[PDB]
RNA sequence: UACGAUGAAGAGUUUGAUCCUGGCUCAGGAUGAACGCUAGCGGCAGGCUUAACACAUGCAAGUCGAGGGGUAGAGACCGGCGCACGGGUGCGUAACGCGUAUGCAAUCUGCCUUUCACAGAGGGAUAGCCCAGAGAAAUUUGGAUUAAUACCUCAUAGUAUUAUAGAGCGGCAUCACUUUAUAAUUAAAGUCACAACGGUGAAAGAUGAGCAUGCGUCCCAUUAGCUAGUUGGUAAGGUAACGGCUUACCAAGGCCACGAUGGGUAGGGGUCCUGAGAGGGAGAUCCCCCACACUGGUACUGAGACACGGACCAGACUCCUACGGGAGGCAGCAGUGAGGAAUAUUGGUCAAUGGACGCAAGUCUGAACCAGCCAUGCCGCG
RNA sequence: GUAAGAAUAAGGAUCGGCUAACUCCGUGCCAGCAGCCGCGGUAAUACGGAGGAUCCAAGCGUUAUCCGGAAUCACUGGGUUUAAAGGGUCCGUAGGCGGUUUAGUAAGUCAGUGGUGAAAGCCCAUCGCUCAACGGUGGAACGGCCAUUGAUACUGCUGA
């Protein structure tokens, strides 16, 4: 195989049939100033039986684009 | 324009007459026929021979006709 | 000042207005001239410079020096404005280059011949 | 259909040329694949650098030398040794 | 292109003989002019002295200010002493060396047996004058115009000349305890950073 | 008393005179440069930055008789390949367009290379030509008609496709690779003899072409709300391929101060100039990617195009006319008019390299190699 | 390669200070010059001409657009009593910063490996055009990104 994408978030909001929006944050070096930023991205998985809420720490994985804006899914749910 | 474009505008005419023709034949089978299932089959490889239909395409339309018909 | 404060906002770097603006950013501009007269230095300074009203191809009305002594400048002549202030005339922001197409240049002049467009003699 | 061919990079009035395999559908002095050789035409000898160690490997891949290709590639070796099954 | 002009006027204007001390150089030893006679200006700027000392340099050898510049960004690329380097690639000249072999006596005349196809370098002729000598060349006269008139006329702890072959054998390149000359490289190197 | 780092200059000006803060100017480098004066060459490089304004004329994409009927004494026609390459411009685009790193278990792939299984019988047509026209031309209408490596039927062929049924391996969810039966369905071409060149199907490789994703992607917050197929889902239609790409139904979602939306500007990068460096300013010439071809839309052929020198339609210009109707697109090379301060020969050759066709000989190539003009820049000499 | 013949070939800018170079003649706040200070009202080193001098050189000056000087938007690398600059004062949201010790992970940080960072261009070294420009070869660089393996001193997270 070949080890697809997989990024680490919370879960945001939970108001979608079978589908998730999650927020990854990261510490990027400024480009100028040299200080750490903390940057969003929020990124939407797929979720099967609507088990996870807002505030959990899910582990989601690139697959192949399974709607538009979708491209994600969860398959390590960690903290709730 | 030039010789060899004054030879497109009239090979392409007598290849899309048979085209349309070949590609309407079975179009209308397709459409009224949604067991006879074994004559239109031939008629969708035919065009991918002739690569009308793009024979993966052509395997699409083979695999959803014998699929309802059961 | 703060580090955060910068993230936030960084320094404000200005443009730096130019000078000679109403040429196009072009090193030479043709136009046609509509009053040629003379006026006054501000102070302490007493002369009567030449000066010309031109209007450039762009569809710009400027103010042009006459340098030097000796021309024709009539009322309809085809002058060729290059650039150049001058700190005695309040207006006149540019400057006639003689030797161009239409505009003459100078006689018994020896030793600044490049400028004022002077044939070697 | 990749070929082995020449690319000129010299001077005015003397060329230098790189045998280079390309696909036929891109310019001369353009893009490339891999750099194979090299062709200076200034001296008798006629000098090369030829790397047979990439040349038969590009050969069985399915490139397509042309007439000063297939020349070049014709004193210095790899043909001799492509033709060996 | 060259100066091709009076270097009494040239010698006067810097005090120092630098195209042979001979005539001229006394008798009105004062630079040249109706002002340059009477008492100088005493108050001389450092930008003064400094442009002089690398206009001295600039005549002695026959170099523009174009290729000087270029020779001077070209040996400060070298990590030493970039003075010394300049002087050296300065002195690495041929027709330089040519005027130190004994042959043209005058680097004007250097730079002018060496632009007619007089003398050969290692084998076949060179006729260039700003031909850059490196350590380890041979330099010869061409058979022709080896028995002329003047340069057995006018016929160092470098160079290796023999007279019997018109040999001379650049070698072993001087550095600047060796090199002979009234000028200060520092001063150049300064005006060119200015 | 070592190591690396070859690198950093200021001055004038406010006051009777001084110090400080502070603004202006100058000393340096560079350019697709222009103007003035001046002027001897050689090598190399560069040359409409403005009107993507309008174009007179010449050339720029053809080739195969070893596919076919073969005519005059070659041409033209059917057929195969190419024309989607090369060449030009930067109009538009603030965006998965571009740079960078991957994924395709959601992909296709002519020509090329290496293997396996084969190239068996048949038929009706129609180009070209002939007989008559309708038209100023462009161009087009009737009749009978002769060939093909043109086209079309049946049998034949799988590690080919689909469906049902058993399996093994293996995950990264959807599932992936291979094998076994059964049923259905899909090929061919020969150049009179040899040589030589070919044709069909399956697998692998190479090359080329697509889709998706993380990060970096100008200014204005005197632009604070935007979106209604919009957000997610369920089934169909589909596309090479997943997908609101489209349709039918259900819910109200999705983005936004970490700058949505709106406006202005702009092709992006490798790079060029400058600077001690950090930075700043531009995107000519060389190379890669994208967009466009008078202004817009649409589709066919083809492996590949919504096609610069192909087609259809509408619009504005220019031309022919017998007034009924027609032909056009130098952002290709060389050139003309206009605009501008400003940028060149209506040149030579396929002799080298590359490209298309051909077994080859060979044909074409304003790509390309040379030559002319301009001190435009670098270097060298007098 | 051979034969007459120095013959066939030097101009532009500047000269009061900044900035390298000074004397005379003519005009008398006129004509004019000028990047800034500013010169000319009749003894002008600043205007025009002549001589001399300086710089560059087949080029020399002006203009137009950029960087440096400008520490004059300052992370490197500035300030706020009187020169421009502390909000009229508190509370507080988002955000920014975090007393001591200890256990765990290794996100930031550091080190190694593999892939990539096209070619061309700059720099270094070396060869061919008589040198150079130019061209060939090699290295460095491309400060970046992905996967993986380690260290845990400092920051972040969890527990005490």
């Amino acid at each position: 195989r070949n080890l697809r994408k997989e990024r680490i978030g919370v879960v945001t909001s939970n108001k979608m049939d079978k589908s998730i929006v999650i927020s990854e944050v990261r510490k990027v070096k400024h480009p100028l100033y040299g200080k750490f930023v903390l940057k969003t991205k929020k990124y939407v998985a797929h979720d099967e039986t609507n088990d996870c809420n807002i505030g959990d720490t899910v582990r989601i994985s690139e697959t192949r684009p399974l709607s538009k804006t979708k491209c994600w899914r969860l398959v390590e749910i960690l903290e709730r | 324009n030039h010789k060899s474009a004054l030879k497109r505008i009239r090979s392409n005419e007598k290849r899309r007459v048979l085209n349309r023709y070949q590609h309407k034949t079975t179009r209308n089978a397709i459409k009224a026929l949604r067991a006879k299932l074994s004559t239109v089959i031939s008629m969708i490889d035919k065009l991918a021979k002739k690569n009308i239909i793009h024979d993966n395409k052509a395997s699409n339309l083979k695999s959803k006709l014998t699929k309802h018909v059961a | 000042p703060t580090i955060q404060q910068l993230v936030r906002t960084g320094r404000t770097q200005i443009t730096k207005k130019s000078k000679s603006v109403a040429l196009d950013s072009c090193p030479q501009r043709r136009g046609v001239c509509t009053r040629v007269y003379t006026t006054t230095p501000k102070k302490p300074n007493s002369a009567m410079r030449k000066v010309a009203r031109v209007r450039l191809t762009n569809g710009n009305e400027v103010n042009a020096y006459i340098p030097g002594e000796g021309h024709n400048l009539q009322e309809h002549s085809i002058v060729l404005v290059r650039g150049g202030r001058v700190k005695d005339l309040p207006g006149v922001r540019y400057h006639i280059v003689r030797g161009a197409l239409d505009t003459s240049g100078v006689a018994g002049r020896t030793q600044r011949r490049s400028k004022y467009g002077a044939k070697r003699p | 259909s990749v070929k082995i061919r020449l690319q000129r990079h010299g001077k005015k009035g003397k060329p230098f040329y790189w045998v280079v395999a390309a696909d036929a559908r891109s310019k001369r002095d353009g893009k490339y694949l891999e750099k194979i050789g090299t062709y200076n035409p200034n001296t008798n000898p006629a000098t090369v650098e030829l790397n047979l160690d990439s040349i038969v490997k590009w050969l069985h891949q399915g490139a397509q030398p042309t007439d000063t290709a297939r020349a070049i590639l014709s004193y210095k070796g790899a043909l001799l040794k492509h033709h060996l099954d | 292109a060259r100066y091709t002009g009076p270097k009494t006027k040239i010698a006067r204007k810097f005090g120092e003989a630098i195209f042979g001390d001979d005539k001229s150089f006394e008798k009105r030893n004062y630079p040249p002019g109706q002002h340059g006679m009477a008492k100088k200006r005493g108050k001389k700027s450092e930008y003064a002295v400094q442009l002089m000392e690398k206009q001295k340099a600039k005549y002695s050898y026959g170099i523009l200010e174009k290729q000087f510049r270029n020779l001077f960004e070209k040996a400060s690329a070298t990590k030493g002493v970039t003075g010394e380097v300049l002087l050296q690639l300065c002195e690495a000249r041929l027709d330089n060396v040519v005027f130190r072999m004994g042959i043209a006596p005058s680097r004007r005349g250097a730079r002018q047996i060496v632009s007619h196809r007089h003398i050969t370098v290692n084998g076949e002729v060179v006729n260039i004058p700003s031909y850059h000598l490196k350590p380890g060349d041979k330099v010869a006269v061409r058979e022709k115009s080896k028995s002329l008139e003047a340069i057995e006329r006018s016929l160092y702890e470098w160079i290796t000349w023999n007279n019997d072959l018109k040999e001379g054998t650049f070698v072993s390149v001087p550095a600047r305890l060796q090199i002979p000359e009234n000028i200060k490289e520092q001063l150049i190197v300064e005006l060119y950073n200015k």
